DNA sequence: AAACTATACAACCTACTACCTCAT
RNA sequence: UGAGGUAGUAGGUUGUAUAGU
């Protein structure tokens, strides 16, 4: 049996509602500052809430009907049935993920948990003192090896076409108090590739699932306040499938022999390797 | 609550007539098919290059082991494995005196010292191979530990690369004149030594595996086949396209696409592209203009009918990108109409990781996964049971196949990827993660956008790697 | 086909560059060393197109 | 010869393709 | 040989400086 690192939605909240502000919407307001996501589609507001709760920042939205407000189901969404002029499907599947993207996003800064800095996406990890006697789930997560500390990372980013799931993208972070991170990325890099063979896949599937877990609010699934009212669900359990055919199980000695094998994919290529190591002294 | 469909590892062709799995323990089992009687090797070099080079053959003549040779397999000797002999003499060697490399190290620009270096290596074996009454088939050039980390772009103490061997291939492709490049930290890590002490390049417990990739390489360089492909069906070829960007300074450089052709020999029938200014890279989605589309495709058909004297009933082309449908239109109006147009999309940085629920070791090379019938998954990475150990680090990442347009059978397409992903040469290992078209892609594209001066190049794979 | 050519010269010619490009794509595409090429050339053809 | 209110490319707002790096 | 790091484009948003009837 083998678990994936997906995560397929529960239940897919049923309106997908548009709020035509058209001119109660600032031209110079920056969408990203909303506490629910939204994007400027034309003249309309792509929401998944209410209109009404935007009254805190936005002293216009009140005087918006709610008729205007049109509503989209997103069974035709899904299925593809959804065929309008106004959004064709797979761009609204387009704004479909990047809804949930910043939803999550929204959600998981609201816990306060630390974020640190990727190139194309963020990855976030849980900082010193906040998690009780270092364990979780009978699981180590974040760590301490030689001076630098170690924080075991996460990056999700979905993807709905074969089934409405959500991949993660597991990812390390150092630094070397447990404070603030490290100034330089390649410092990072060097110290991921060193605990590399330290572990192996076997505990990169538990911190997986000890950072999910850990995420997670109820017992089966994970709380995005997408919106006051409207909430979406997270298959915390990870994709599982098996396969028909497998190996036999060997002792632990070929663990060593695949630290082995890094050793070999480490004499097999250097790239000005020798600056990095001999000036950092 | 979804199956993981299988296919099974396609076996290689050796001596005899005979297949196995492993190319190294199987080579060494019965041998290559088609045996040279020897080559004379050409190392240019210094004297210290003469004697490290000349011991490490040495080394290699006798039989060597690795820690553990399941994983590793044994090489029982170059003449005990290959049948051509291989001894250190005979050997021509071409003087590289340290005045000429120190009156080109004393300048400052590195781009210049990589140019006067190439510039030199290059009429040395120009002069050496247009005169000299003996015969060289395969030359090993040596660079020391200061020109390597001397020649870096970044090292802080324009119509050509700034690596070396890229552009030394390059410049000798017009002479139809094959070569090894061999540092010297690779051959030597008894000496090669850092602050620490211990070799930089640890290749102390696989000397066996060193000596098998370098002598895998030095044999298909020699011009015997080490071993072809089990199972071809009559009228395919496996056109892989290269698209490797090119960054030759402020001139429009475009798209300079290639590919890499499998017909019915393991070798690759390779045909440049052209250097193509067109598809303004705001546009940069890699398609292919109609008319370089026909060219290529003529290319591949008259490539088919000089080497197989028939039509191909069936086109595979690869790709890293999608495909339009123009492109794919010019393409049908010159196929005959029993043809079969077939492009496949591979990718790698899509993130699947299938961990494992719970065992010692993780999901294995070959397990495949199907979502529709036109895309796939396909792991050609991790644990194989022949070699008793996993070929990844961590987690293995699989690759995911997309048949843009053209109808197939979607197992049809992952045995022919299966089974091409199985003929890394100048790398001797049992499977590697892209497929083989796609892994020497890169480099058949750095060598033919390295130098333009190229028109026509020699279409024989042995003058790349 | 270049038999029945008027002027010897251009017979010569096309079959001269014929050999060379048939021996320059041989030695191009095959992976196969071949140290020395053997042409073998026909009687007739030594005998008819002579200068 | 000039009224209303659109065009003509075209810069830029979140995310998807490739080249160079660091290290086992 | 696989996971992080920088430039910036797949394809639709709205700011520049004109011109269709």
């Amino acid at each position: 049996t083998y678990d994936s690192n997906w995560f397929p939605i529960i239940s897919f909240p049923n309106e997908l509602r548009f709020h035509r502000y058209d001119w109660r919407l600032p031209k110079q307001f920056d969408v990203r500052t909303l506490a629910f996501p939204a994007i400027r589609y034309k003249e309309y507001l792509c929401t998944f809430a209410w209109e009404y709760d935007f009254i805190h920042q936005l002293p216009k939205t009140e005087t918006y009907n709610g008729q205007e407000s049109i509503r989209i189901s997103t069974s035709d969404i899904l299925s593809g049935r959804y065929d309008t002029d106004f959004i064709r499907n797979y761009e609204c599947q387009r704004l479909i993920v990047q809804l949930i993207n910043k939803a999550f996003e929204l959600r998981m800064k609201d816990k306060n948990v630390r974020e640190y800095q990727m190139s194309k996406t963020f990855a976030y990890w849980i900082e010193k003192g906040k998690l009780e006697k270092d364990k979780f789930e009978k699981i180590k997560l974040v760590g301490k090896q030689k001076n630098k500390y170690w924080h075991f990372g996460i990056s999700a980013a979905g993807k709905l076409y074969p089934s409405p799931v959500l991949m993660v993208s597991s990812h390390i972070i150092f630094t070397m108090d447990g404070i603030n991170l490290i100034k330089s990325k390649s410092i990072q890099h060097s110290s991921r590739r060193k605990q590399g063979k330290n572990w192996w896949n076997d505990k990169w599937r538990e911190k997986l699932l000890a950072f999910i877990r850990f995420l997670s609010d109820d017992q089966n699934a994970i709380y995005l306040n997408v919106g006051s009212e409207e909430k979406i669900l997270i298959s915390n359990k990870p994709l599982k499938f098996f396969g028909k055919m497998s190996y036999v199980t060997p002792s632990e000695v070929t663990l060593e022999e695949e630290s082995v094998l890094a050793d070999i994919n480490n004499f097999e290529e250097d790239t000005e390797d020798l600056d990095e190591l001999e000036d950092i002294e | 609550m979804k199956e993981l469909i299988y296919i099974e590892e396609p076996s290689i062709l050796f001596a005899h007539g005979q297949k196995c799995t492993d190319p190294r323990d199987g080579l060494a089992l019965f041998g290559p098919l088609n045996q040279i009687y020897g080559i004379k090797s050409g190392v240019v070099g210094t004297q210290k290059g003469l004697q490290i080079f000349k011991s490490y053959l040495d080394k290699i003549q006798k039989p060597i082991y690795n820690h553990n040779n399941i994983t590793r397999p044994m090489f029982p000797g170059f003449e005990a494995v290959f049948g051509c002999k291989w001894e250190s003499q005979n050997i021509v060697f071409k003087e590289i005196t340290d005045e000429e490399i120190r009156r080109y190290l004393f300048n400052a620009s590195t781009h210049k010292r990589t140019y006067d270096l190439v510039t030199l290596f290059n009429d040395k074996i120009i002069t050496a191979n247009k005169n000299d009454e003996e015969r060289v088939d395969v030359w090993f050039v040596i660079v020391p530990e200061e020109i390597y980390k001397y020649c870096r772009p970044n090292s802080v103490l324009y119509n050509y690369d700034a690596q070396f061997h890229d552009q030394l291939k390059a410049r000798l492709l017009e002479h139809t004149i094959p070569t090894q490049i061999l540092r010297e930290s690779t051959l030597a890590w008894r000496d090669f030594k850092n602050t620490f002490g211990a070799p930089i390049r640890d290749f102390s417990k696989i000397e066996g595996h060193l000596a098998w990739t370098i002598s895998t390489a030095a044999y298909y360089k020699a011009g015997g086949k080490p071993w072809k492909l089990g199972d071809i069906r009559p009228g395919v070829c496996y056109l892989g396209l290269v698209y490797k960007k090119i960054e030759k300074s402020k001139n429009p450089q475009n798209a300079c696409c290639a590919a890499q052709m499998f017909l019915d020999n393991g070798d690759g029938t390779v045909f440049k592209g052209e250097v193509g200014p067109w598809y303004n890279p705001e546009k940069g989605e890699y398609h292919l203009k109609p008319k370089e589309a026909k060219a290529l495709l003529t290319q591949a058909l008259e490539s088919y009918k000089e080497q197989n004297k028939s039509y191909p009933k069936e086109v595979f082309i690869h790709a890293r990108t999608r495909f339009n449908d123009e492109e794919w239109n010019a393409f049908n109006e010159v196929t005959p109409k029993n043809t079969n147009l077939v492009g496949v999309t591979i990718t790698k940085s899509k993130p699947l990781k299938l961990y494992k629920t719970e065992g010692a070791f993780p999901i294995m090379r070959g397990n495949a996964y199907i979502v529709d019938e036109k895309k796939a998954f396909l792991w050609t990475l991790g644990f194989v049971p022949k070699l008793q150990s996993t070929l990844s680090m961590e987690v293995p990442n699989p690759i995911f196949i997309e048949i843009n347009k053209g109808e197939a059978e979607i197992q049809q397409v992952l045995k022919d990827i299966l089974a091409l992903t199985k003929l890394n040469y100048n790398a001797c290992i049992y499977a590697d993660g892209e497929p083989v078209t796609l892994r020497f892609a890169n480099k058949i594209g750095e060598i033919l956008t390295a130098s333009t001066e190229i028109k026509t190049p020699p279409l024989a794979f042995k003058y790349y790697i």
